[PDB]
């Protein structure tokens, strides 16, 4: 559901 | 006296904070111009973001916080991220100008800037008054640095699962902070409390601003300024 956050968390 | 491993937690979140924090703000100028209606959304939103960014970047190099799961960091980060940036914002605040100031004068914010961004007094009071008092408390690199890492591991903030293994991550990163306090830091007996009690006042910012942020967010035309990962990290989803 978070997406940009799930790339950022790498 | 401080063990070898309580200050390699110091190092590595030192280190942590200068890979994330440019005291040049050259990339500013990058932001959407400020505008001196709500003038001052596009600028401030883009301050914003960029800021999320760097805190998830921090984050990412506290020890420990890789480890947790996904959905845990991102708890962790939708609650704790605005009071983060107000904590990291303390280091360009400055009582001269009771304003952040951060280089050139395009990119100093006092309140009336803020203002005009969708924010009240209501909440700009009590953070300024949260500003000078933590500015007075003349923290260390690496007690301002241990605070951040501390508010960032708060077991006690919507969506944690894994509550158990954060509140020990924060409960080490205290004994660290208290540590240092008492060997490091000369005239700092009543130092630790005050610090936590700037944790307690977080809560509160956070609480006004997140109401703020909803009427800013149910009014299409403004919340169209914000960006993507704004309107996604303060948003109200839930993993
Ligand atoms: C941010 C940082 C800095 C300044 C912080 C500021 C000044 C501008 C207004 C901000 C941002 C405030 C922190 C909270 C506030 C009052 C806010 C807000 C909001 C909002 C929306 C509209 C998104 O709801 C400068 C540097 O020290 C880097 C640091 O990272």
């Amino acid at each position: 559901k978070h997406k940009i956050l799930h790339r950022l968390l790498q | 006296m401080l063990s070898d491993e309580q200050m390699q937690i110091i190092n590595s979140l030192v280190e942590a904070h200068h890979k994330t924090y440019d005291d040049s703000y050259s990339d500013f100028v990058r932001f959407r111009p400020p505008v001196r209606r709500l003038s001052m959304l596009p600028h401030l939103a883009d301050l914003v973001s960029y800021s999320i960014q760097k805190v998830i970047g921090f984050a990412k190099m506290i020890p420990g916080f890789r480890d947790l799961t996904a959905e845990d960091q991102i708890a962790l980060l939708k609650s704790s991220a605005i009071e983060i940036i107000m904590l990291r914002s303390n280091q360009s605040f400055s009582l001269e100008d009771m304003s952040w100031s951060c280089g050139g004068p395009d990119f100093k914010y006092c309140i009336n800037d803020v203002t005009k961004a969708g924010h009240t007094l209501e909440l700009l009071e009590p953070l300024v008054k949260f500003q000078v008092g933590l500015k007075k408390l003349k923290l260390h690199e690496e007690e301002h640095v241990l605070l951040m890492a501390i508010c960032l591991l708060s077991p006690d903030r919507p969506g944690v699962q894994d509550h158990v293994r954060i509140e020990a991550l924060q409960d080490r990163l205290c004994d660290v902070l208290q540590a240092y306090i008492r060997i490091q830091h000369p005239g700092g007996r009543l130092l630790y409390a005050k610090m936590i009690q700037k944790l307690a006042d977080l809560r509160s910012l956070n609480e006004e601003h997140s109401k703020q942020y909803r009427s800013l967010s149910f009014q299409p035309e403004h919340s169209m300024q914000l960006t993507p990962l704004v309107l996604e990290v303060f948003g109200s989803e839930v993993s």
